[PDB]
């Protein structure tokens, strides 16, 4: 419901990597799922993602982080990986489930 | 293209001797590496005390 | 050999200057300061709290312990 | 212009940046050793032997 | 004769609002318990509440008429 | 039995970081030391030559050294025998042994005051409220026979008789010798016997300081100079598009 | 190879991790702890074995020889200070290096946090044995105190213990043995630190925001060699201020004693820096289930890798985390607060739930509200 | 200076106590050290030719 | 063992005497560090007369 859909707003903000210009899906660790999935986007999506990145290192080193002008808005948020990341789950459950058969 | 590309400006970063883009930053190169050199070297003496 | 294996990157330009032609502590007060300041008022909410409760259940535990070695005079009021 | 002269005679190259450091280091003890005891000293006014010591040093 | 700067000053600090109230209660447990025969009290409490403020006030001047 | 009093903070000449011991104090304890406390109390750490140039001459010390009788031995015959000191000896002991020294005690044991101030809370501002602070036991109290009462030692029963009194004693500096004063001294001399290092030790510190701030500002700028290139570094993302 | 410095066999390892070594461009000071317990454990050997060329193992000259050691040894007052006061400054910085590995979650590279966890634990076994040697009162009770636990192990209980002093309580032979461990388990320490620092290479430093810094690195030298460097001063001063301006402000006055068996001080304590521990032995009213209390409070920590249940791996962006985090540190000011106290109302109170409220933050709370802010960004 | 006096004794004693227990693991570090340059090269052989065509 | 002119030589005593087979250990010691010898110059030699030295 339209309850917590408050709440994730509120959270949005509570986190914070917004400030550095980063996407949610900017901010996760890579474990195996993860790495796999970011090896199937595509050139341009890694490309925004990885300067995204850098730029956030770079601003944390310094110590400082974006203008409000230039924060990530939690509806413009983009979830450019959880779509693959989905996936790349699925096939290996599917696997797992599988090899167990 | 790169022909597009162009350096920051530095300014608010930039040593007062070396602001002005119409002066030449030779004449006090040996002005800037003697002071940071000189912090180092009394960082040595110090350190060698 | 770990510089050179690292990272696909592409597009990304970057410019910096040699040490000997910027100031080693610039804008202290237009951009240094205001920043710490930022730094700490974000954190003081999350922080400062358990600290100041820690504290409050310290001084209560040694002025309750110190008030048990008092004596009550409710036990000599009767001879 | 003492800093260009001092980057010139002494942290230019290498060897007399070296030199610079030691026989800094050698001014500085001597100079740094005298201020310190100096300082410490009176700071501390006739409480030390080196205050009282002429009350029984007398053979 | 000879006379102890911290006998003096002792005095001086007895003779202050602390003190005195301090000193009272002292009294007061003292006479109590010096009047009964079969009680557990002891006035401990109230002469270290004493002796606090007492010494306390002491150690600010005691040294200042000491060599 | 529960409840405790715990001593005021003396303003010590030797209190402050930077701040010495009052030799001139630190001689006189030594005197009440040896006139008074020594008769019950060993400081068995500390020898005469530790005094030299410290709170006496090294004339002084050798003659204050043979003063006393030390057993040395064994000699041709195997047997132990009597010669005079020297500055080489460490004050004597009253007693051979724990044993003998609470036998002419009433069971009680003087400690050895080496480090006293160090082995008890309180240190100076201790010894010294206890030397000045007995009294009458408070109304419910009794102090069993042979001990005496001071609400500074816990229990408050301790069983050292008060050992210092106005004039017990003559400073041969001409100090008037009043109670307090003397305890003053003794506890000064007694800091100094806890930690001859002392004076070396501050001064030592003063000079860690400010080499440290100096240094520490050197190394300050020198850290930020070279980061400076990272601190001040621009980047733009430039994709073909 | 072109330079001597990847070529030769041994210049080539320092400079695969001292000066080419891939380091993030924005690792904070928390990333200064690792080298100052690296500084911190070379300045304890070193003054270590200083003390050790004056210190005598015997139960009858023990004490003295410590004495002797500060009394007449040039600058041996000096060297015991330092030595002493630096076994608080390494645990200090222990502390922090593993606070920041808790945070960051450095603890997801599995083997550099085990080997690390059995630094830790190494470390207390060394000062643990090394505040035996100066016999005092402290010195002796602290060692029966804790090594009496162990006969409460149901069995092997009376034979392990009497098996570690070496007879029937602690006495010569138990010291003797211990100056043997603590002279060697230091050297324990700097091997498995050498593994510490193999694991960690295999991976490289983990970052502030952690995030892949592939991206984005610099060489550790002159940035970090720099960083540490200054970071090494900046410690390094209030270190020198206490020890020289406050020398026995950590110290128990009970150990300026001589150990007596036969008197039993009245609060016997540990150092600081065990103290939270002490506390929660005690919370447990029964031998055994406070030993094993004791024991879980540091082995807990081999847990840790398993009970992360985020998607992010630091808490940078996880404010619920954060405060649970610092919840936590304030938890372990109170049990340091409360390891100091007597056993008595309220403080035993409060212990239990001090020890209650670490174990729970540990296991309990912290992968819980790590899965429910997942739900929170809709994962 | 290594005496740590006038003479053998008592003080020289607890020095070379520390020395003794020490050097040990300095022996065991150099020795991994040496097996290491070793291993660059690998072991020689009885006859002084290249092994490399059986090993 | 105890690290003190008073006490070295009656702390190895002790050992050989007291400690439960303290004697095998001081003789395993003692004796050891011949076979140290005896193996390193052993491992000199062959490396002389083979040029390990190289
Ligand atoms: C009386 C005493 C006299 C005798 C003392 C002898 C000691 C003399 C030492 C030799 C002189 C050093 C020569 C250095 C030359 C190399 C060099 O490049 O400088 C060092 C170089 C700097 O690089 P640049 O600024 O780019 O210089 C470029 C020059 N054109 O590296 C440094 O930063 C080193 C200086 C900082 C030292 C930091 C040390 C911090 C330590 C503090 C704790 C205290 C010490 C305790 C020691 C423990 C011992 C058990
Ligand atoms: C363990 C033994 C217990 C002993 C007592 C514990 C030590 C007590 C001293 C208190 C610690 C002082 C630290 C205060 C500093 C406050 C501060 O800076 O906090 C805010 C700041 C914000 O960081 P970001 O989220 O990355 O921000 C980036 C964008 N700007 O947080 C940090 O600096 C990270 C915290 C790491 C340091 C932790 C130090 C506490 C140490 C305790 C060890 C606890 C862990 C488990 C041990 C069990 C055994
Ligand atoms: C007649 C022997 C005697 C003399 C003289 C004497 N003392 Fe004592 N002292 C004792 C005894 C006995 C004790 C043990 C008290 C106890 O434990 O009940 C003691 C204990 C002490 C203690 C404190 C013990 C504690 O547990 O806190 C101090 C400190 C002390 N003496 C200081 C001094 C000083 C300083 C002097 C000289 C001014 C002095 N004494 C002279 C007999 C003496
Ligand atoms: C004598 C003790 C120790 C030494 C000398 C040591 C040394 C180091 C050093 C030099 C580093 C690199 C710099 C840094 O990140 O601080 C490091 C990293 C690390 N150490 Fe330790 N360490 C010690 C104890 C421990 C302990 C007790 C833990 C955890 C229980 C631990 C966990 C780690 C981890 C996980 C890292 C990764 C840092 C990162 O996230 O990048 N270490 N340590
Ligand atoms: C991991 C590093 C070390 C730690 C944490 C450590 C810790 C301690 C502690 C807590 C004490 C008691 C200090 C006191 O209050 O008096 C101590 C004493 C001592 N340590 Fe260490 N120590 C370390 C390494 C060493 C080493 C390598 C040696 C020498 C081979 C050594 C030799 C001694 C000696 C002789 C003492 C007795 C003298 C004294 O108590 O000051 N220590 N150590
Ligand atoms: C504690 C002392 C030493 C240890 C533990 C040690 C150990 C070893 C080991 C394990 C090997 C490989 C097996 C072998 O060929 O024997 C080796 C080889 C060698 N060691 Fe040592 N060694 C020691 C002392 C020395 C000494 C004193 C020298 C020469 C002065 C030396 C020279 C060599 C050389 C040159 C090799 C090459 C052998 C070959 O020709 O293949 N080692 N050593
Ligand atoms: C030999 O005792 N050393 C003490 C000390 O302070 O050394 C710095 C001491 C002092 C008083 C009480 C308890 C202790 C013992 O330490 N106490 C605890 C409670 C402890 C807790 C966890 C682990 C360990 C160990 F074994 F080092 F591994 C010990
Ligand atoms: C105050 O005496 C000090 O004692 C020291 C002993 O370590 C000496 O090294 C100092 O030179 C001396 O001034
Ligand atoms: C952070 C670096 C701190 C280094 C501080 C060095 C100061 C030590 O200085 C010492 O002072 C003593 C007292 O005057 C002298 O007796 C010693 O000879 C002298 O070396
Ligand atoms: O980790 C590092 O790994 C390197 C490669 O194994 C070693 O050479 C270094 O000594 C070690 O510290």
């Amino acid at each position: 419901g339209r309850l917590m859909d408050r709440i994730r707003k509120w959270y949005y903000n509570a986190a914070g990597f917004n400030k550095y210009g980063l996407m949610r899906d900017d901010t996760l660790y890579e474990d195996d799922d993860v790495k796999e999935a970011l090896k199937r986007l595509p050139e341009d999506l890694y490309n925004e993602r990885m300067f995204r990145i850098k730029r956030a290192l770079d601003l944390s080193l310094k110590h400082r982080i974006l203008p409000k002008e230039q924060w990530v808005k939690y509806e413009e948020d983009k979830p450019y990986l959880e779509p693959y990341l989905k996936e790349v789950i699925r096939e290996r459950l599917e696997r797992e489930a599988w090899n167990k058969k | 293209v790169h022909n597009d590309v162009t350096v920051p400006d530095f300014s608010a970063y930039r040593r007062e001797d070396v602001m002005d883009a119409t002066t030449s930053s030779q004449t006090s190169s040996e002005d800037r590496k003697g002071f940071s050199y000189l912090v180092t070297a009394t960082a040595c003496v110090a350190t060698a005390y | 050999i770990h510089f050179g294996n690292l990272a696909r990157v592409r597009h990304i330009i970057t410019y910096s200057l040699s040490p000997f032609e910027q100031r080693a502590i610039p804008n202290i007060f237009s951009d240094a300061l205001p920043n710490v300041w930022r730094r700490f008022s974000s954190q003081v909410f999350k922080v400062a709290p358990p600290f100041l409760g820690a504290y409050l259940l310290y001084s209560w535990g040694t002025q309750e312990f110190e008030r048990l070695k008092r004596k009550n005079p409710a036990d000599y009021e009767n001879d | 212009a003492l800093l260009r002269q001092a980057y010139s005679a002494l942290f230019r190259r290498t060897s007399t940046f070296a030199l610079t450091v030691v026989l800094g280091a050698v001014l500085f003890e001597r100079a740094f050793d005298q201020g310190a005891d100096a300082i410490f000293e009176h700071l501390n006014e006739g409480k030390l032997w080196k205050h009282i010591k002429h009350k029984y040093e007398a053979s | 004769e000879l006379v102890d700067p911290l006998t003096t000053i002792r005095e001086h600090c007895e003779q202050t609002e602390k003190c005195v109230k301090a000193r009272e209660r002292l009294e007061l447990c003292d006479a109590r318990v010096s009047s009964r025969s079969h009680t557990e009290e002891q006035c401990t409490e109230e002469l270290f509440d004493f002796l606090h403020a007492r010494d306390h006030c002491v150690a600010h001047k005691l040294f200042n008429k000491l060599k | 039995g529960e409840l405790e009093l715990h001593p005021p903070a003396f303003p010590w000449s030797h209190g402050g970081p930077l701040s010495a011991l009052d030799h001139s104090s630190v001689r006189r304890g030594f005197q009440v030391y040896k006139q008074v406390c020594s008769a019950c109390h060993s400081m068995d750490y500390v020898a005469f030559r530790n005094l030299i140039g410290v709170t006496h001459t090294e004339a002084e010390a050798k003659a204050l050294a043979e003063e006393v009788e030390v057993q040395d031995g064994p000699d041709e015959n195997g047997e132990l025998f009597m010669r005079p000191g020297k500055i080489s000896d460490y004050f004597p002991k009253p007693y051979p042994n724990p044993e003998a020294a609470r036998a002419a005690n009433n069971g009680a044991l003087p400690p050895d005051l080496s480090y006293i101030v160090n082995a008890r809370h309180g240190g100076e501002d201790y010894v010294f409220s206890l030397l000045t602070g007995y009294c009458d036991p408070p109304a419910g109290v009794v102090v069993r026979e042979g001990l005496h009462y001071n609400p500074y030692f816990p229990g408050q029963a301790i069983g050292m008789a008060p050992p210092i009194y106005n004039e017990i004693l003559e400073y041969d500096d001409g100090t008037p010798a009043t109670m307090s004063q003397i305890a003053k001294d003794v506890c000064t001399f007694l800091r100094w016997a806890a930690e001859p290092e002392h004076d070396q030790r501050k001064r030592m510190g003063l000079k860690m300081l400010l080499i440290s701030a100096l240094l520490t500002s050197l190394l300050y700028y020198m850290k930020r100079h070279k980061w400076s290139v990272l601190k001040s570094r621009k980047m733009a993302y430039r994709p073909p598009k | 190879a072109p330079n001597i410095r990847k070529s030769h066999p041994l210049l080539k390892m320092i400079n695969n991790s001292l000066i080419d070594l891939p380091a993030p461009s924005n690792i904070s000071a928390w990333w200064n702890f690792g080298s100052l317990l690296a500084v911190c454990l070379m300045t304890q050997i070193l003054t270590g074995l200083l003390l050790a060329m004056h210190y005598t193992a015997d139960t009858s000259l023990a004490f003295s020889s410590v004495a002797h050691t500060c009394r007449n040894v040039q600058y041996g007052w000096l060297i015991r200070n330092l030595h002493a006061n630096g076994a608080s400054f390494f645990f200090i910085c222990i502390f922090l290096h593993i606070g920041r590995g808790l945070y960051y979650g450095s603890y997801l590279y599995k083997e550099t946090w085990n080997t690390g966890v059995i630094l830790l634990l190494t470390l207390m076994a060394t000062a643990f044995v090394g505040y035996v040697l100066p016999w005092g009162q402290m010195s002796f009770w602290g060692a029966t105190v804790i090594t009496n636990l162990f006969s409460a192990i149901p069995y092997i209980g009376h034979t392990l213990v009497e098996w570690a002093w070496g007879g029937f309580s602690v006495d010569n032979p138990t010291l003797t043995r211990f100056f043997a461990l603590h002279f060697l388990l230091p050297f324990a320490i700097a091997g498995i630190t050498i593994i510490h620092l193999t694991f960690l290479h295999e991976s490289g430093s983990n970052n502030p925001l952690g995030i892949s810094s592939d991206s984005d690195k610099i060489p550790f030298h002159p940035y970090y060699s720099f960083k540490d460097i200054l970071g090494l001063t900046l410690m390094l001063t209030p270190f020198l201020t206490l020890a020289l301006f406050s020398p026995n402000l950590l110290g128990d006055p009970e150990n300026f004693t001589p150990a007596n068996p036969l008197v039993t001080p009245p609060h016997i304590k540990p150092e600081w820096y065990f103290l939270f521990a002490y506390a929660i032995l005690r919370s447990i009213p029964n031998k055994l289930g406070g030993v094993l209390a004791l024991a879980a409070s540091v082995l807990i920590l081999f847990l840790i890798p398993f009970l992360h249940k985020s998607k992010q791996r630091t808490m940078t962006f996880r404010p619920l985390s954060q405060t649970l985090f610092w919840l936590l540190v304030a938890n372990l000011l109170i049990l340091t607060w409360i390891g100091s106290q007597p056993v008595e109302h309220p403080f035993i109170i409060i212990g239990q739930m001090a020890s209650l409220s670490y174990f729970t933050i540990l296991l309990i709370l912290f992968p819980t509200i790590g899965t429910l802010e997942n739900k929170m960004l809709n994962y």
